[PDB]
């Protein structure tokens, strides 16, 4: 460079070579890295930390790996962001997308090297990415008049989803229970209400379902545990000392004999209050701030049920399945919609005590109990079954379903190999090395599946060739078979977002020849 | 209050081991060693490269050369290393497939050691069955003749057993090479071999298949004159170890000079001295004289008029190799330099290589010789150490055969014979010492099993079929097709063996189990 | 175990050795969880399980060399532990709770492995009666541990132990003067006896000594009328609650309450209310308008007791209503065997939840390990190769438990799994090792069982265990 | 201190490479190098018996 | 193998510790036993003549790292607390029966069959 | 950095935080350089912008 | 790689991927650094030194440079 220095001490200037190979190097290793967990016959992951306590969990996708790492690289930042954006958006493809991209930056390493302008290859890439966009829009399965179709290509989506982590010796049973917990919502997007409680001890066969309620909660003392039939009220009052306000109040008097006539006033206001609570006709209380030791003596001198210490998730919980109402002051009893329940007991799950709801009227919500041995393999099910019912709800949503697998990406190469094969000038290149990343996708998953992978990716490109656009690959035998009969079945919208978000990536990071670094602190 | 006393010296460094952690950590590391060096083994398996102390590169596949050059401090590594060397200078073929028998040995051990037997029971068994396998080897061995006519088994078994070095491409002739030489330097009559008299020598520069045979001597040096003629086609071979220079005794001499009559003298009788020894030097016949030290001006230029080339600084084992080739005799003076005492030339011409200043020159058609020459040629520097190595293998194998002058059948099938015969001995010893007895006969199918995974197959499926191929037929001939030819035979494969280098390896193994099963002790600083 | 802080803890139970071990790999931080969990869930085995897990994964190593798919393994294993649970359930023996010949049995099996080897007679019937107490043998479907309360106090022997079927508080009392009262009425009250503070910022604003006089004298006529309408319902023994914010006893009111010849315990936490009031009968006063009406409650004798110079203790034995709890007064010299002791009658109260929730009785010792073993080998052959390698290989694991068995019984340990194989194939299917007489006899003569339900979630998380590690297989250092 | 391993049954030249600085317990290697030199047999029976 | 991040004996070497520990503890108060033995000092760091010979209260003012020492210190505290009297004996029997005990357990016997025979006589 | 064909850059902050962008002045005002002649350039492109 | 320690204190090894890795990146390395002077237009290069006598030379030969440079 110039010997009159202009930076400062210790901040350093990537030219075009330099910043453009370490970004290669990076992208590759990340790839490098990421493709061990890509199949649906993929390994896990240890995750250690050593400032953190030692944190020790297992994962097998990769947007955690991603999150938990935190690399210093730029070029591997960016991916990283691009993982947790999608992971907020659908959170069903970030390996995916982030092999997709670095199978790009490898291709356009090998264009760079090849002499050729990044204008092309970045409009080569763009029109192959919107014929790949085009075809799959054309090759789509709108499924919403028939029920007994739809439900079985939910099913078909949910274990394909379960099969790649490791649900899938359960699978049987863990895809039943996210179809009936996913219909208990009547076709929201309310995700968080599904509760999910997981215990230490048991395997995964006692995980069941249970159709009411269950909190992890304590009632009051002197109250009848059970009740044959109650009407659970929702309130939002504080019965811990009720005076928090902005007034400048105080007490100047001049004998004690007022003081306690004050006592005794604030004494019979709160009882006031409790009889008024009351006034409606309920027996089931419950409060989502602290119960001192009054008002829940005089809630057990009537024979009413008060439960104290609930948070606003449960109470939004209880107010969707018991289809109550979140009331306070108290003055209206004419309108105040009281719930209806006729099961309330007690229940003993391992070593704990846990209220149990059931009978309702409405139930939206449930709670999903989990059992399992270690706490990571107790988080790693939470975490699959969160994607589940994730996917579960986009695509319902979307209510819209294509054959995944492998045939979309064949499709899609083909796509751009006959757009191609009509225009002329160096816009091919571009589109050659877009065709080859999206058959080298499927190839690393036929790698680690254990068999060639060579052989089946070429007879999937003649399948998809001589006319058959329903083909795919087998993953219980190795072979070719057709994916409208086994049940291979994925997403439109996931696909779509991770073609585009792959792509603007590769957009982004071809168009960087500088890297500029400041002093670190 | 215990006060410590000061038993061992410096009892604040050094640190005591049981016994049982210090057993597991020596099986722990033979398996390691195992496992390291055990790709390379068999046609399909790889190189290894090796960094010096300083800075030179290594690249060779013998065994014995990747565990000298390892730098370990382990012990049990150095007892292996010192193992494997023994067993490269007793026979020298298969370096690292005892290491591998015995850490097959000590996994299986390990096992019944941690079940609940006794060390020495487990070594007892572990000798039995050894000589029960030692003794059915010799059972299936066959007898092959050694002629001068006949070397096709030789060759064949030099041609397999330098089938997994790189230097297959030419191993064709190399065997021919080494055959030659062995015939060339047999000697039958004694039933023994000189390695000294065989002299393998290597340059950089040219092609592999430009390796072939001289039935002479070679030697890296050139004429005392530019000017001498080159190539000869009938002179004699003058061997002298004085030089060309006047007689000096080895003691204390004073001359002293007093006039001008003695230092006349003095320069008289040098060139009279000088004439004198120069027409002793004619007179005898020879064409070529061969001396050892350096010569002079006058004698060389004396040589020269006389037309009489000569070589300079050959006091190595040249002269030697020379009277052996040619048959000459060896004079300490020039008086002594008689007709009957020289020896035949038939071609003495030095070789030109690329535009280096480096000359050599090499004799050939000579007479009945007992010692040859072996150039290497080749295009990198460890190409040439790694056929040299491959030419030491093959005459160690093609010796230990002429000194056993029988064969066997090895490759995969001799390991599975002599499993299944320890397993059905092991069926007739009800004494508790048939844990051991399995054991060894689990481990000594480590070769199959390491073969076909080297090669690309099922180890255990393939292990199976062939015994369930030897347990249905009646031959012991069947072993792992690593080349994928078809057939499973062996005898038509053309893979030829050794019996005693087996029969020593396992032997080896075995005492090496047996010694390693009574250390449990440990006082390192 | 010796900690960093300097804490010497002696114990026998794998579970908390593996906890206070702290390792640092993964493989090893997995184990302590698999422990931890299995403790929860059953409570006994806790030992056996990581045995059977480390040598399904020593074995898996000869599976893993000769190169087999790590899922066929899983699916074999997954099969096999099918197959073992098949036969467990088979092989198991019904057994009702009327014998109470099999719970004793069954409670002083747990007890020869540690200290309390020579005091299990006394510590066994305790454990069952206290049991039988909690629960009811009318349909009640588990046994609520926290309705137990353990005091450990130093003093004495181990032989000392009773059980006391009442309250037994570790505090004193505030009272001097009167401590062992024959007929006393415990009243809890939640509600504090001082000077009349309102929650709002009050004052007292005095500007002449008859305002200074009058103060003290309605303070003091205030002090009076509680303490005579606490007297006015006639109780004898006070418990009031522990108060952070205002005194919840002052020293006149003490001095009233010392005068009226009642005694004050102030010294109850807000934790242990509910176990009180379950125990004694009771309900919680915070009112001075609800302690004259029903809010009281009957009791019979409440004195204290005095130890050999340790310490004061309560005991509260007899009540007008009995409830279904009780607390167990564990002694001992040094702190290590008090706690060993706990620990073993936690063990002892586990294996006696897990019988009467599984109902299920089977012989002890090594029997079901040699038969599981004897049916998955002569289960391979009817499989093809691979499958039939690894139930091979699975079934040569578990013989680790009989041999360490028999090597700490001071006997070789491969005649005696060789015994213990032949006998298993002949006729007798519940053999084991006996330690008392040296050789290989019926196990079920020498009054040694254990549960079912125990053995078989214990081999479900060793296989659930042994199935999550072939799973994993990178190790990445993270922030 | 050099590296040289050294492996023997026999008791006294286990007692030669131990290095004992005891003034106390050097006695059984006196008595270990004589038993040894004369008559070279029970070089542990001696010590085990002491 | 076995990370553990400490130290850790073996079998024998842990008893031969805790044997000579016990028999320290105890020849350290074995010189004030009978009616004819002396008494005994503590100085600290500051100065301060401590003559004592009770047993429990050097017992306590001792201050030494040890498991088994710790223990002996605390049943003698605890026998003095119950009691007052006999505070070294009991700790000089402890010992000797721990030293007798170390015999019968190098002789290949079971510590639960010597600890059977102990609790009968 | 001018014209349709010119790529993009991208910047590194103290922190470690990565900002790409291609407005010269956010450019050459995260930069942080020492000398006169560029602080007055990257004034004058501030003033500019 | 196992926890006992067999080899000396300062020694590394590689396995498969690493040696074959770095093996093919100094390859592509040295490949690289002559590749500039192949063609007939091909340029020359500067080899200074600093350990001798500060001896420069200009050569287009690529045996030259490869002994000049004195690689690892
Ligand atoms: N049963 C199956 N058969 C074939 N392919 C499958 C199956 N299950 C999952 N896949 C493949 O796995 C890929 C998704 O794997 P996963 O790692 O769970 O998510 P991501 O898309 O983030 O990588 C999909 O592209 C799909 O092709
Ligand atoms: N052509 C062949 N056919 C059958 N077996 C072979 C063949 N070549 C080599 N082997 C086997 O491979 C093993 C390794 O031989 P090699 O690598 O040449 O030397 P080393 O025994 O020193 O490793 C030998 O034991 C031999 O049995
Ligand atoms: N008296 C006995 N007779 C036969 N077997 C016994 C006896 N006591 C214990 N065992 C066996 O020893 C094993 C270990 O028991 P123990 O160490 O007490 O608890 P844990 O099973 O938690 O390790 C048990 O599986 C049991 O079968
Ligand atoms: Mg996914
Ligand atoms: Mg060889
Ligand atoms: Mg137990
Ligand atoms: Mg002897
Ligand atoms: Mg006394």
């Amino acid at each position: 460079l110039a010997p009159v220095n202009i930076f400062k001490a210790g901040a350093d200037e990537e030219r075009a070579e330099t910043a453009r190979l370490t970004s290669f190097i990076g992208a590759i290793a990340i790839g490098d890295l990421v493709k061990s967990t890509l199949g649906p016959k993929g390994m896990d992951k240890i995750l250690l930390s050593s400032g953190r306590d030692a944190s020790l969990m297992v994962t097998n996708d990769g947007a955690t790996i991603l999150k938990n790492i935190g690399v210093d690289n730029p070029a591997a930042k960016v991916l990283v962001d691009m993982s947790r954006v999608q992971d907020d958006e659908v959170g069903d493809g970030t390996t995916s997308v982030t092999v997709l991209a670095a199978e790009l930056l490898r291709e356009a390493e090998s264009l760079i090297a090849k002499k050729i302008h990044p204008q092309t290859i970045i409009a080569g890439w763009r029109e192959a990415t919107k014929a790949a966009r085009e075809a799959l829009l054309s090759s789509a399965v709108d499924h919403g008049s028939d029920e007994v179709k739809f439900r079985q290509d939910l099913m078909n989506i949910a274990g394909t989803t379960l099969s790649s982590k490791l649900l899938t010796h359960h699978k049987d049973h863990f895809t039943k229970l996210a179809v009936e917990a996913v219909l208990r919502l009547k076709g929201s997007g309310n995700l968080e209400a599904i509760h999910i409680i997981k215990k230490l001890g048991g395997s995964l066969a006692d995980s069941y379902l249970d159709e009411g309620f269950l909190l992890d909660k304590k009632i009051g003392v002197n109250q009848p545990k059970r009740i044959e039939n109650a009407k659970i009220l929702i309130a939002n009052t504080g019965m811990d000392t009720d005076k928090i306000k902005i007034f400048g109040s105080r007490v100047r008097v001049d004998s004690t004999a007022k003081v306690a006539e004050i006592e005794h006033a604030e004494k019979e206001k709160m009882k006031e209050k409790v009889e008024r609570i009351l006034k409606h006709g309920i027996n089931c209380f419950i409060n989502r701030q602290l119960i001192y030791n009054y008002p829940e003596q005089l809630f057990g001198a009537a024979g009413v049920m008060a439960i104290e210490h609930a948070d606003f998730a449960g109470v939004e919980r209880l107010a969707l399945v018991t289809g109550g109402e979140i009331a306070s002051t108290f003055d209206h009893p004419e309108l105040v919609k009281l719930g209806s329940c006729k099961l309330i007991e007690e229940v003993m799950i391992g070593e704990d005590k846990l209220i149990h709801f059931s009978g309702v009227a409405l139930g939206e919500a449930c709670t999903i109990v989990l059992r399992g041995a270690t706490q990571q393999i107790l988080d790693e099910a939470e975490r699959s079954l969160h994607d589940a019912l994730c996917v579960l709800a986009q695509t319902v949503k979307d209510s819209r379903t294509v054959y995944g697998g492998g045939c979309s990406e064949m499709l899609m190469a083909h796509a751009v190999t006959q757009l191609a094969n009509r225009t002329p000038g160096k816009e091919a290149v571009a589109m050659e090395s877009y065709a080859k990343a999206l058959r080298m996708l499927p190839t690393i998953i036929a790698d680690n599946a254990g068999y060639d992978s060579a052989d089946l990716v070429a007879q999937l490109r003649a399948a998809h060739s001589e006319g058959n656009t329903t083909a795919g690959l087998d993953m219980r035998e190795g072979t070719i078979g057709d994916m409208a009969i086994l049940g291979i079945t994925e997403s439109f919208q996931v696909k779509r977002q991770v073609l585009l978000s792959a792509a603007e990536a590769a957009e982004v990071i071809l168009r960087v020849d500088n890297i500029i670094k400041a002093a670190p602190r | 209050y215990g006060r410590p006393f000061l038993i061992i010296k410096d009892q604040d460094r050094k640190s005591r081991l049981m016994g049982l952690e210090a057993l597991k950590s020596h099986i722990m590391a033979a398996k390691a060693v195992a496992n390291t060096m055990r790709t390379s083994l068999g046609p399909n398996g790889l190189d290894k490269m090796m960094v010096d102390k300083d800075g030179d590169v290594t690249v060779t596949n013998d065994g014995a050369t990747i565990l000298s050059m390892m730098d370990v401090d382990h012990q049990i590594a150095k007892l292996m290393v010192e193992l494997s060397k023994s067993q490269d200078d007793e026979i020298g073929d298969g370096t690292t497939g005892v290491v591998v028998l015995a850490g097959a040995l000590l996994e299986e051990a390990e096992q019944l050691l941690d079940r609940g037997i006794h060390p020495i029971r487990i070594a007892d068994g572990y000798e039995q069955a050894a000589r029960v396998a030692i003794e059915h080897l010799d059972k299936i061995s066959d007898s092959v003749l050694v002629d001068i006519k006949d070397t096709e088994p030789l060759i064949q078994t030099a041609k397999t057993t330098l089938g997994s070095k790189v230097v297959n491409s030419c191993h064709r002739q190399m065997a021919e090479i080494a055959v030659n030489a062995v015939l060339t330097v047999a000697d039958m009559e004694r039933r023994d071999v000189d390695f000294e008299l065989i002299k393998v020598e290597g340059k950089v520069g040219g092609r592999l298949e430009d390796t072939k045979l001289i039935k002479g001597v070679i030697v890296d040096k050139d004429f005392s004159h530019p000017q001498m003629p080159k190539k000869v086609e009938d002179a004699k071979i003058a061997i002298l170890t004085c030089p060309f220079e006047p007689p000096k005794p080895k003691t204390k001499h004073k001359l002293d000079v007093t006039s001008v009559e003695d230092y006349k003298a003095l320069q008289k009788y040098e060139k009279e001295k000088f004439e004198e020894m120069i027409q002793q030097i004619k007179e005898t016949g020879a064409n070529l004289a061969i001396c050892q030290w350096g010569f002079d001006d006058e004698a060389n230029h004396l040589l020269l008029q006389n037309n009489l080339p000569a070589v300079r600084w050959v006091g190595g084992p040249e002269i030697e190799l020379i009277a052996i080739a040619t048959g000459g005799r060896i004079v300490p003076r020039f008086s002594e330099l008689t007709a009957e005492k020289l020896g035949f030339a038939g071609l003495v011409q030095e070789i030109s290589f690329g535009t280096t200043k480096d000359k050599m020159l090499v004799i050939e058609q000579c007479k009945n010789s007992r010692a040859v020459t072996i150039f290497i040629r080749g295009g990198n520097k460890m190409i040439i150490e790694e056929a040299k190595r491959s030419l030491h293998d093959a005459l160690c194998v093609i010796r230990n055969l002429i000194r056993d002058n029988r064969v066997v059948y090895g490759g995969g099938a001799a390991e599975i014979s002599c499993a299944l015969a320890v397993s059905q001995e092991a069926d007739k010893c009800p004494t508790l010492e048939q844990y051991a007895m399995r054991a060894f006969a689990d481990a000594l199918e480590v070769i199959p099993m390491a073969l076909s995974e080297n090669s690309g197959m099922n180890p255990i499926q393939t292990m199976t079929e062939v015994r369930a191929r030897q347990v249905k037929e009646m031959n012991p001939a069947l072993g792992i097709d690593c080349l994928h030819k078809g057939t499973n035979d062996m005898k038509q494969q053309h893979v030829i063996e050794t019996l005693i280098g087996k029969k020593q390896q396992i032997s080896l193994a075995t005492q090496m189990v047996r010694m390693i099963l009574k250390i449990d002790d440990i006082r390192k600083p | 175990i010796q900690d960093g802080k300097g804490d010497v803890t002696i114990t026998n139970d794998g579970a908390t050795i593996l906890k206070q071990m702290q390792v640092l790999h993964p493989a090893a931080r997995m184990l302590v969880e698999l422990s931890k969990a299995q403790d929860i869930e059953a409570g006994d085995g806790t030992t056996s399980v990581v045995i059977i897990a480390g040598s399904l994964l020593d074995s898996c190593t000869k599976l893993l060399q000769k190169g087999i798919h790590p899922t066929i393994i899983s699916e074999s294993f997954q099969k096999a532990l099918e197959k073992g649970i098949e036969i467990l359930t088979d092989m198991s023996r019904p057994v009702e709770l009327s014998d109470r010949e099999t719970l004793l049995n069954s409670a002083t099996t747990s007890l020869n492995s540690k200290v309390v080897s020579q005091y299990s007679s006394l510590l066994s019937p305790m454990s069952v009666n206290a049991v039988m107490k909690v629960i009811d043998p009318a349909t009640a479907t588990s046994v609520d541990l926290r309705d137990i309360k353990i005091v450990k106090k130093l003093g004495g022997t181990i032989d000392d132990c009773e059980l006391v079927e009442g309250l037994v508080l570790t505090q004193k009392v505030s009272n001097s003067g009167i401590t062992r009262v024959e007929k006393a009425k415990i009243g809890l009250i939640q509600f504090c006896l001082s000077a009349p503070k309102t929650d709002m910022d009050n004052q007292i604003v005095v500007s002449d000594y008859a305002q200074m006089d009058r103060v003290l004298r309605e303070e003091r006529a205030y002090i009076l009328n509680l303490v005579k309408q606490i007297k006015k319902t006639g109780c004898n023994v006070l418990l009031i609650q522990k108060s952070i914010l205002r005194d919840a006893l002052s020293d006149l009111a003490l001095h009233f309450l010392n005068k009226m010849k009642i005694m004050v315990i102030k010294d109850i936490e807000r934790e242990d209310i509910e176990f009180i009031c379950k125990t004694i009968g009771t309900k919680p006063v915070a009112h001075i308008d609800q302690f004259t009406a029903d809010m009281l409650g009957s009791a019979e004798l409440a004195e204290e007791v005095n130890l050999n110079g340790s310490g004061k203790l309560l005991k509260i034995t007899g009540c007008a209503s009995p409830g279904k709890t009780v607390t167990i007064v564990v002694r001992g010299s040094n702190k290590l065997v008090i706690e060993e002791a706990e620990r073993s009658i936690h063990d002892a109260l586990c294996v006696i939840r897990c019988l009467v929730k599984k109902r299920a009785l089977i012989a002890g010792g090594g029997a079901p390990e040699i038969e599981l073993a004897l049916r998955l080998t002569e289960y391979s052959r009817t499989l093809s190769g691979m499958e039939s390698y690894c139930v091979r290989a699975f079934a040569d694991a578990m013989e680790v438990i009989p041999s360490t068995l028999a090597e700490n019984a001071g006997l070789n340990p491969i005649s005696t799994v060789t015994e213990l194989r032949n006998r298993h194939a002949q006729g007798e299917k519940t053999a084991g090792i006996n330690v008392r007489k040296g050789g290989i006899s019926n196990i079920l003569e020498e009054l040694v069982v254990q549960p079912l339900l125990v053995s078989v979630s214990a081999l479900t998380l060793a296989t659930e265990t042994v199935r999550s590690i072939l799973k994993i297989d990178d190790v990445v250092n993270t922030r | 201190g050099r590296g040289k391993a050294t492996i023997s049954n026999d008791g006294a030249t286990i007692l030669k490479l131990l290095d004992v600085v005891h003034p106390a317990a050097k006695t059984l290697v006196d008595i270990a190098k004589s038993q040894d030199a004369e008559v070279g047999d029970g070089t542990t029976s001696v010590t085990l018996l002491a | 193998p076995l990370s553990v991040f400490g130290d850790r004996s073996t079998g024998e070497t842990i008893r031969s510790q805790n044997v000579m520990a016990a028999a320290s503890i105890a020849n350290i108060v074995k010189s004030s036993l009978g009616p004819v033995g002396l008494d005994k000092m503590l100085v600290d760091d500051i100065g301060d003549v401590t003559i004592t010979n009770d047993g429990a209260t050097i017992l306590k003012l001792l201050e030494v790292e040890h498991p088994a020492a710790k223990v002996l210190c605390e049943l003698a505290d605890l026998q003095d607390k119950e009691v007052g009297d006999g505070t070294t004996s009991v700790v000089i029997i402890a010992a000797e029966l721990l030293k007798n005990a170390d015999e019968l357990v190098k002789q290949k016997i079971h510590p639960t069959s010597v600890i059977s025979g102990y609790r009968l006589a």
